[PDB]
């Protein structure tokens, strides 16, 4: 299809659209041009001073991120871990054989001269560093991120793991004392500290200071939500990554799947840089955002929901996608696995039920395929004139009729307002 | 019975399983159709062969394409 | 069919109406007369002095646009940005492969002196230049346009982005400080700056000062709602531009489509002047407004709504169009799409489904056609006495049944009271 | 609503006209890529003319 | 009170209670109706002029 004629006057029309094209940025491509991840830590002058600048800055709701970065550096500066094996990611060699390594052995520099003035400080503060303060500054990465009221559960969480060493204290206030740590996740140096700490302790999981991860843990595979839903779909179907992939029935979703599964990105690597591609500045447009794979997100979450997922209810409904086709493909898949439990005896005492002697008899059918093979189900679906069956519909109805308190623009609200009627 | 092909309605056909270990489907016309009118309603003729009648007959339980990929058909 | 006769009298009558002759202005016809875009800015005051009038002008609500336009020029004089390819729009070679070019490199002229206010000045701020003030001036272009109860939401993300520079502050008032920057969009020169910045940074995507686009990005295709609706319909159906064109079944929609797709407007190419036709003043009556394409707009959104569009609910119901026939055309299109999900295997591990030809006829065909060929569906509808089927109406009832809290004169409200009886 | 007019007759005329417009949509192909539909000979048949014009 | 602010200043004249009780008089003055009509008719011819606003 290229030339379109108008039937009336036989004039040629050329249908065109505005170009909206922003090519995704892969992690491996960063190391094609640069060999180091710069951590512009700037100022590094007196921990006792930085302690005072930070402590009052959080209390007064006015703290420089430069001061926070410098404090965090000096507090975690000396953390060491002895490697057993080599450590490499995307060509760049981090450590060798039996080296003793610190968290900041991922390239450090100095930059722009311009230290923010006194502002607010107090010398009264003792040596409660390694104690609670740096963990707080790492744990507010999690708190200053969520849109829904969950900060009254996350800031409250930073009290069980905070007071393992000394007393109990919380600095930022209740109402307007929240926007101060919201901005931090835009200073690329800070995000590099949180990712480094995490990556370091994901390797050295046995280290005594591995509890610093109680603040940094959500930094990992953040910005890789699409991979999570792919994983979630495997776990809820009980099928392999290969089997799930055979169940893609929409071209848009396939396009997105090929995008996510580009070779040479170290996704299945044990200790790589890729679980932090955004925070480390390796990428600015993540290939593994739900936003960059809208069709798969919808298709995946809906299928999971119809399969009793406790995550999918509140999963964001994307826009500008082929909802109708995706819905049908999702339903068919959901119904396939929901009809085919494939129960089999796992243990015996001396006698087991045998199926290899009979699986299908003469004529006794008029029922769906008992496996989960796409080919048999695609065959069955075309016999059903490619329109969902009353039973497929009642299945979906039963899957969504019991869920209450649904939010707007979610997969849950969509399914309920599509199948419960 | 009538028409010409309806005599074979009691005699069965067998189709070889496409998968290694599966049971061959034994099927007949008098099993896919109730009487006579249904056969002529769906698009049947007497001039039809036994197979061509059976292949048209795979539409009672709506199971042609499913058999197509599962049997020698 | 021209002459009309009255029967009883046997007398001629000439039915006639008032003329309506408001043609659209195509971008290309501007450069056909004027070969340069005028921009009149007066630089009489320094950077420091221009900064003073604005600071207090936003607080007091008394701010001259001349002062703002001069300040915006003086704070964005940066010639940063090296081109790697030729940049030309409508035969205007503004740049070549070598030049390190900046904004305002279009045509710059001077406005006549005689600025009478020059009052309420403050020499307090000095270091608040290229930080938070100029980006907020561009951001109020977004806030002023929306007349919806959404002033705080557009002032939420158009303020928090500026806190990343120095201080967390806001100037305009809560109640009365909302009507002041509605005057801004009326000024020809200010709007030329907003489009010029956003165009420049759309070219130089990777430049570190591209952050200015926040609040400035809404100027791109701002007037081109008719291109958006078409874009949105292609995504919602998953069909190509060419094929969506063939599902136009109304003459008014066809005329409008021809109008929109006039050759030589640079709609499909990226870096062009056209996305900002009104803002630059290339046009005064845009061919891509959704009020100049009312029938296509209605037919587009309605079809999208019946296909589960999340944005079509609150779309504008245009006046003076052929609703009934546009509704049937929309319902047919939506029904064809939503009953024919062309589900097909995309991946395999050895075996796959194939059915190029196995469809048998001979009254074996009561059901609607399989696929989305308009010729076939026009055949089927002809057989349906050109009248929508109980099933078509049920599909539509199901589609709109669960819509809640709809607004007057919307496409969502029309569809609900049309199909849920 | 105007006064002093024959409401009942104008209603019937209005109902018939609207019913005529509402029953018979425009509906004709406007653009084509390879093939297009036509029906300038095929009107009814047919005697299934228990239907409006 | 937005089109008048385009030029120089933001100024509002009529009050709240008797705000509308002074404009309906103007429609009775035939010279005033002749002014607003002649203005509208003029700029309908010359739309490209800046005083069309």
């Amino acid at each position: 299809s290229v030339t379109v004629k108008r039937i009336i006057d036989n004039t040629v029309i050329v249908p065109k659209l505005p170009a909206n094209e922003d090519p995704v940025e892969y992690p491996a491509d960063y190391f094609r041009k640069s060999k180091e991840i710069p951590l512009y830590i700037n100022t590094t002058k007196s921990l006792s001073d930085l302690r005072g600048y930070v402590y009052q800055g959080l209390k007064s709701g006015n703290v420089s991120i430069i001061h926070v970065n410098s404090y965090l550096y000096g507090a975690l500066k000396d953390i060491r871990g002895k490697l057993d094996k080599d450590w490499s990611s995307f060509g760049i060699n981090i450590g060798k054989a039996g080296d003793t390594i610190g968290i900041f052995d991922l390239v450090s520099l100095k930059a722009l001269d311009g230290v923010l003035p006194d502002g607010v400080s107090d010398a009264s503060r003792t040596s409660a560093d390694d104690k609670w303060l740096p963990l707080y500054l790492l744990g507010l990465y999690r708190v200053g991120r969520t849109q829904m009221p969950e900060y009254r559960k996350k800031l409250m969480d930073g009290l069980t793991n905070q007071c393992k060493m000394i007393n109990e204290q919380f600095e930022p206030l209740v109402p307007e004392g929240r926007d101060i740590f919201d901005v931090w996740g835009n200073d690329s140096n800070y995000t590099k500290i949180v990712a480094a700490v995490d990556m370091f302790f994901h390797m050295f999981k046995k280290h005594e200071c591995a509890s610093f991860r109680y603040g940094t843990i959500v930094s990992r595979f953040k910005d890789c939500a699409a991979l999570a839903t792919f994983g979630h779909l495997c776990k809820i179907t009980g099928m392999s990554t290969e089997d799930v992939t055979t169940w893609i029935l929409n071209r848009e979703v396939a396009d997105e799947m090929v995008q996510m599964m580009l070779p040479g990105q170290e996704i299945d690597k044990a200790d790589s840089y890729m679980p932090y591609l955004i925070d480390f500045g390796l990428s600015s447009k993540s290939p593994y955002w739900s936003v960059k794979n809208p069709a798969f997100h919808f298709w995946g979450q809906l299928t999971a929901l119809l399969l009793r997922s406790t995550r999918a209810r509140n999963a964001r409904q994307p826009d500008d996608i082929e909802y109708t086709s995706l819905t049908t493909a999702g339903l068919l898949y959901a119904y396939a696995v929901g009809s085919s439990a494939d129960l089999a005896q796992q243990f015996c005492v001396g006698d087991n039920k045998y199926t290899p002697d009979d699986s299908t008899g003469g004529l006794t059918t008029n029922a769906p395929p008992q496996g989960r093979d796409v080919v048999e189900w695609l065959g069955w679906f075309e016999d059903q004139n490619r329109k969902p069956t009353p039973d497929m519909m009642q299945y979906a109805k039963r899957a969504v009729m019991s869920l209450q308190g649904l939010r707007e623009k979610t997969i849950g609200k969509y399914a309920k307002s599509e199948f419960d009627k | 019975a009538v028409s010409d092909v309806w005599s074979l309605s009691k005699t069965s056909m067998t189709f070889q399983p496409k998968k290694a270990s599966l049971q061959p489907l034994t099927i007949s016309l008098d099993e896919l159709f109730s009487s006579r009118g249904e056969f002529i309603s769906v698009g049947g003729n007497g001039r039809m062969s036994h197979k061509e009648a059976i292949l048209l007959g795979l539409r009672y339980k709506k199971l042609y394409n499913q058999a197509r990929v599962k049997y020698s058909l």
